[PDB]
């Protein structure tokens, strides 16, 4: 019943609110936490605001409006992590307790018969949209970089503090799920103003309040029965699209669990249908109850595992990469001039178009002029979907393409200050197109290498300057795909690192730092993930189950899918390497019993969706199937083990070859592991990462690290070795 | 589990169709009272008193349907006022449910005599219109893994391999089967017509038959779950299959319409009192289930179980009626228990005349006990899938 | 031939109407809650060997409609052979369930049944589900349909039952159950409900107001032409005297109750002990205007066809829907006062009407364990002009 946290018996939180009342009445709550730069949904916060909206019903005489305003750059953003993560399942009750008194807080704000106009001057995500909800009146400041959205289901949370309560009553069930809820988008003030999310907009911040206070004397003055009430207050209240009682919306409510699923492809990511149960219990009841229920779902998602391993990754430990936590220490800056990159295939003109993007003058060499004008096509095909869906002008798009410069002769990478090499797989190739190239280009040119397993110490030999030879690794489609693996060769200069560090976030990627060693930490370890889905083939489950398998997992593509893009004519060589380097060093090469299916796969021709038949068939440049004779070829359907044992497989072998990778020094820190994972080769964001999978597994046997070596030797007794786990995990 | 439990009457209404039917006017309290009416005429001096209990089943009881109808109907009909009456719903089988609970009353000892049977008039109270704890609440809707009935009769095709024209001359042969029927006279003293409040006629006849159907046609229908979704979510349960092909239409599955059934339940004594002749007896009732995503594979244990529960086999049956629900369901029935064809279904089933949800379990027992007679066989045996994946079915003999 | 028995028999508290604890929680999660407790009992009960499930529920639309007992059955991972049935026969449904069960037990074709009823009132009110009886004016202007209040107040103008009659019975029905409650005697049988993270919801009976006067019962008020009707009946009867309020009539509420009921070599067989023996049903009916007189001739044919008497009948249990119906039923067949309602009744815990039945027939179960006596018959007033009543010796 109370809006403070304690209501018994030192030590008590700063004051975050300041407090204003002018001669007409109206309040202005200027919310300003000295503590940090950011409002933040704190201990601070809420008995601060429990203050104000004290002083709020104490004073109702003397006061006619509320605006809530803030002093930083940003209006308000999330919540304090710190402490959500920390939620045991027996601080359920607390958790229940702290959102509860969040929102009867906001709800008094709600219902204080004046109303209250938010003055949103920067960024207002999650708990800081929730508060703007609860105002009567949105005005935002059409800015640059402010953002708006609830975007607590990224970190597997849900909006706790009335953003799914409120959203539902606003929108109705599906519109607030389906454009808000589920996937937390944000927006930008204009976007957020056509949605209904904000109800006005200003060119400056200084406009704000002064328009604010504006519009509570119009709305005294125009509407005085009306005035500080949400419509879902109002006696003819009726929700948009139907409560689930109405017929219209009751027909297609049993589908949209099913659609769900569909979209998660049977993920276990317990997020989405969290927010999705609060949605609909929430519309079939009052206001207040409905606010109730939201807190219960999100103690649920608090105190479980999912949202730990998803509050690890995507908050710890991207905020620790992005502060330079791989990055050499004391390095300067070094600004880019001319981007020039070799080759003209997918990686080398996706390449181009993120550079180009971000702003730099590129230039785009290959074997022909035709080959490079074909690359840069790659540029205007997405520039001309991007106009169509109104995303860039016109006057934008053709500054975009005007800065990549197709060509065939090498003199043409005059002045260029960063090489981006991304010719074939092949030592002496790259050693070759290198050499045509070092004297041309600036002294001081960074000269990387997107190479997926040549170690860069040998690429590097083909070289002058080998100080400023560097492996920057990227993925396909570069366009969409957000890591840049940095790969530190033995010769590899420090400056060299933090160039490479400083251009991945200029074009908008974030970065992992890597010791040279074939297969990197992508490759070797997406390896692993193919590896064990052919090993599955070969003894005979069904193709259809493995990709099932490997969906459900929560994988971006399945692994037969991918293994027919990744070429399997590329995975042989990489494993004839392998063979090589053991034998070469008088050792017995144990071959991976995936191996036996690729050089299969081989001999019948199938080898991948290049040269047009894989483990699927592929016509007119698209994909129809799984290949009939599949089932034939492995006599598919004669093992049938569990669901689940096939999803650990995968799961564990990736993240057994991470804790590898950490152990021989290829990775530096968990969070790039983590990271890089996910943003690399695509690990499923439940998991939080393949490093994070140890330490936060939660099977049927338990839960964390104890419970992941009894399932790593659960699956050795029963697959083989390569599941027992390294003695870095034993006691 | 002394008393014998026998069929003493059990006639229906005719089968109106969803669109333009003859039966949408008439409100579903009136399809039962009408059977009552007609059992007072066939048996003027019954002493209703010694009805106890109306059990009707009803899938969608809401609206025209809701507020007790079994209770309605006794009150509407003048019937005694102790004659009690119970709605009941267990999906597709609530008609055969009401049978063999009013069996299992009358086994029991502590009821004489039962009126049973089902009302579902669906061009008014259409299926789904009492919403349902599964589908309002998206916490269960994702566990359980829901998946409409029309999937799950697509999915079992696919595994049993069952092609878009073998289900298709199933239900050519449901049509067939069905003309033979209503020409033949069979239906003649079981389907009772229904007529106004002035005795006019409305419908005398199961008009959503289809009797000249062509192999032809049939090829030309459009498969039918329009939303999306299910299907993903059905093969993320059966992961070995790949692709789902979708062979149910309009023409091979049943058809929805509106209807009613009733059939009179007693002991020995009870029809001996009244002067009551037995036309069959309740020789043993199953219940039992199967996977609820798949939905429709629940008659195959709950017929095992009644053939083990009455000492039977197979070979002891003489008739087999199933629901058909969908052409393939029947196919998968058929094949798993190797059922001669000429013992299934051998009057047409609502692929041909409609499935009027609360009503059909009792239809179709109605059925058998005709064909029983006109055939002067023993045995038959009555089952129907159900949602959620059960299974309903009973054993009856010719008295 | 087979003899059926209870074996368990537990209930959810029930909630009030106003503002109530289970007002955020659906009736499916009330039913599946019990279903955990039960497993808790027996973890090692052998779930294949249920063969149904039967829940009474009057109002079974929107989230009491599909069959929710088949929904209680998939949403709490029971095996899909399990059944699962949703009956309807208003105010016995909790009861039917449980006799329809027991009879299926009896017949043999049935080994192992759960029984019970859900209905979350504040959630789905009563009349949600439509009706022709209500709805239809045709068949309406027929069967003379008078709301159950007007009935009771009818049944106190005839028998004599005053106003301070029927708040006299109220009062009694707040002391015994505050006094049951306080005793222990409801520790075992009344679940608490919790949410998905363990946090208590309700763990008792809130409707009940264990304060109550007299003086504060006289205080209250009273509750389309209902009245004109029932008197074109009962017409040598001048004026009927509205005696029954909000505090002398049964409270409404959300909860639900679960019963499990199978034979003795079916318990045997899964190690369970049984409680009760089901002796004997019956189902009856009185006037349909009046409504609320069926339990007399249903509780006689109860006693006839188990060759029993009141003498020989330990405790009364009828459900009190409205003060007047139990002192007609008291004074009919001269029940002694100290073996009717014993523990209270639905004035003071109120009146989930699918689930009633179940709650009730529950209380004698352990009443009797508590008092080690003998028999039990417990009956209700059903809508329509119904009754049903049943039997149970302890065991
Ligand atoms: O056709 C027959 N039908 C029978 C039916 C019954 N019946 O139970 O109704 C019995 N019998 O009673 O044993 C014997 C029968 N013997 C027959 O040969």
């Amino acid at each position: 019943s109370s809006h403070h946290h304690h209501h018994h018996s030192n030590s008590m939180p700063d004051n975050t609110i300041q407090w204003d009342k002018d001669a007409d009445g109206i309040v202005t709550l200027t919310m300003d936490d000295p503590s940090g730069s950011t409002n933040v949904m704190n201990e601070a916060y809420i008995e601060s605001m429990g203050k104000a909206v004290d002083r709020l019903v104490a004073e109702k005489d003397s006061i006619t409006g509320v605006v809530v305003a803030s002093a930083k750059k940003t209006f308000f953003a999330g919540g304090d992590v710190k402490t959500m993560i920390q939620a045991r399942p027996e601080d359920a009750g607390d958790v229940f307790n702290t959102v509860e008194t969040i929102k009867r807080q906001l709800r008094t704000l709600e219902t204080l018969g004046k109303p209250v106009v938010a003055a949103i001057n920067g960024a207002a995500l999650g708990g800081g949209l929730e508060i703007a909800l609860a105002c009567h009146h949105r005005i935002a400041a059409d800015v640059k970089g402010s953002q708006l959205g609830l975007p607590e289901v990224t970190l597997g949370l849900l909006p706790g503090g009335g953003g799914v309560t409120r959203t539902v009553r606003m929108f109705g069930i599906q519109n607030a799920f389906v454009s808000v809820l589920a996937q937390g988008t944000r927006f930008k003030p204009a976007k957020a103003k056509e949605i209904g999310l904000v109800d006005e907009l200003v060119a400056t911040v200084e406009e704000l309040v002064p328009a604010a206070k504006a519009w509570i004397k119009e709305e005294l003055k125009a509407n005085p029965d009306g005035a500080g009430v949400q419509p879902w207050d109002k006696k003819g209240y009726k929700m948009p699209g139907g409560t689930p009682s109405s017929p219209g919306l009751a027909a297609i409510l049993p589908s949209f669990p099913s659609n769900l699923r569909k979209q998660l492809k049977g993920a276990p990511m317990p997020a989405p249908r969290a927010i999705l149960a609060a949605a609909v219990e929430g519309a079939q009841v009052d206001f207040d109850t409905a606010s109730r229920i939201e807190s219960r779902y999100f103690a649920s998602l608090v105190t479980g595992q999912v949202a730990k391993n998803m509050m690890q990754a995507f908050f710890f430990d991207l905020q620790a990469i992005n502060a330079g936590g791989s990055r050499p220490e004391g390095i300067g800056k070094t600004p880019i001039k001319r981007i020039g990159v070799l080759g003209a295939g997918m990686m080398g003109a996706g390449i181009a178009y993120v550079s180009a993007k971000a702003g730099y003058e590129v230039v785009l060499k290959d074997v022909s002029l035709e080959a490079a004008a074909k690359g840069k096509g790659y540029s205007e095909k997405l520039e001309a979907k991007a106009l169509e869906r109104g995303r860039t002008t016109q006057e934008r798009s053709d500054a975009l393409l005007a800065r990549i410069t197709p060509t065939a002769d090498a003199a043409d990478f005059k002045g260029v200050d960063f090489v981006i090499e991304a010719v074939f797989e092949n030592q002496e190739l790259k050693h070759k197109v290198f050499g045509e190239i070092e004297d041309i280009v600036e002294p001081n040119a960074i000269l990387g290498s997107n190479t997926s397993t040549l170690p860069i110490t040998g690429l590097a030999t083909g070289v002058k300057r080998q100080e400023d030879f560097i492996g920057i690794h990227f993925f396909s489609p570069v366009d969409k795909m957000p890591l840049v693996e940095i790969i530190k060769g033995e010769k590899t200069s420090d400056e060299a690192l933090a160039r490479v560090f400083d251009y991945t976030l200029a074009i908008g990627k974030t970065p992992i730092v890597v010791n040279d060693s074939r297969g990197f930490f992508t490759s070797r370890v997406i390896g692993t993930f193919v590896n064990e889905a052919l090993a599955m083939l070969g003894e005979g489950v069904e193709p259809a189950s493995i990709e099932q398998a490997g969906s459900q997992a929560g994988y971006p593509a399945p692994p037969l899918q991918l293994s027919d893009e990744l070429n399997l004519e590329l995975m042989h060589k990489i494993a004839v390497a392998t063979r090589k380097g053991v034998e070469d060093a008088g050792g017995t090469y144990q071959p991976h019993p995936a191996e036996a299916v690729v050089e299969k796969m081989i001999e019948l021709g199938r080898s991948g969706r290049l040269k047009g038949a894989g483990f699927y068939e592929y016509a007119d440049g698209k994909r129809s199937g799984l290949w009939p004779g599949l089932r034939e070829t492995f006599k598919s359907g004669s093992s049938q083990p569990p669901l689940q044992d096939m999803i650990d497989r995968m799961l564990f072998a990736e993240a057994l070859e991470t804790q590898k990778c950490l152990d021989e020094g290829v990775l530096t820190s968990t969070a790039d592991a983590n990271i890089g994972s996910i943003m690399g080769i695509g690990f499923p964001p439940w998991t939080g990462g393949s490093a994070q999978f140890i330490v936060g597994y939660s099977g049927p046997a338990g839960t964390g690290k104890a419970a992941f070596v009894a399932r790593a030797r659960e699956l050795a007794a029963a697959y083989g070795d390569r599941f027992l786990p390294p003695e870095s995990l034993l006691s | 589990m002394s008393e014998e439990a026998f069929i003493y009457e059990a006639i229906r209404t005719p089968r109106g169709k969803q669109k333009n039917g003859s039966l949408h006017e008439v409100k579903p309290l009136s399809l039962v009272v009408g059977l009552i009416d007609e059992l007072r005429k066939r048996h003027p001096d019954l002493d209703e008193n010694l009805i106890s209990d109306v059990i009707l089943g009803c899938v969608s009881p809401v609206g025209d349907q809701g507020g007790d109808i079994a209770r309605a109907a006794v009150l509407a009909s003048g019937m005694p006022v102790t004659s009690g009456g119970v709605q009941l719903n267990r999906f597709c089988a609530s008609g055969l449910e009401a049978v063999n609970t009013a069996a299992q009353k009358v086994r029991s000892g502590w009821d004489d005599l039962v009126l049973a049977g089902g009302v579902e008039s669906m061009s008014r109270v259409p299926m789904g219109s009492d919403g349902g704890a599964m589908g309002l609440d998206p916490a269960t809707n994702y566990d359980v893994m829901f998946v409409p009935q029309s999937i799950g009769a697509d999915l079992i095709a696919t595994i049993e391999g069952f092609s878009r024209e073998d289900v298709d001359a199933y239900a050519l042969r449901s049509q067939q089967k069905a003309a033979e029927a209503w020409s033949g006279g069979y239906f003649a003293k079981s389907v009772v017509p229904v007529r106004d409040q002035n005795g006019l006629l409305i419908l005398d006849h199961d008009e959503h038959m289809r009797p000249d159907t062509t192999k032809e046609g049939l090829a030309k229908l459009k498969p039918a779950a329009a939303l999306g979704g299910f299907d993903d979510v059905a093969l993320q349960k059966y992961h070995w299959v790949e692709k789902i092909n979708h062979v149910h239409t309009g023409g091979n599955s049943s058809g929805i319409v509106d209807g009613a059934a009733l059939v009179m339940i007693g002991s020995a004594a009870a029809g001996k009192l009244q002067g009551l002749t037995p036309r069959a007896r309740i020789v043993a009732t199953a219940t039992s289930g199967a996977d609820p995503v798949i939905m429709l594979t629940g008659p195959t244990p709950a017929t095992r179980k009644v053939l083990d529960r009455a000492g039977l086999t197979v070979d002891d049956i003489d008739l087999f009626e199933l629901n058909e629900a969908f052409a393939s369901v029947v196919l998968k029935f058929q094949k798993d228990l190797n059922i001669p064809d000429e013992k299934l279904n051998v009057n047409g089933g609502a692929i041909a005349m409609g499935h009027p949800l609360g009503a059909t379990g009792a239809m179709i027992l109605g059925t058998m006990v005709d064909e029983l007679e006109r055939r002067n066989a023993r045995r038959a045996l009555i089952t129907l899938c159900i949602g959620g994946g059960m299974g309903v079915a009973t054993i009856i003999e010719r008295v």
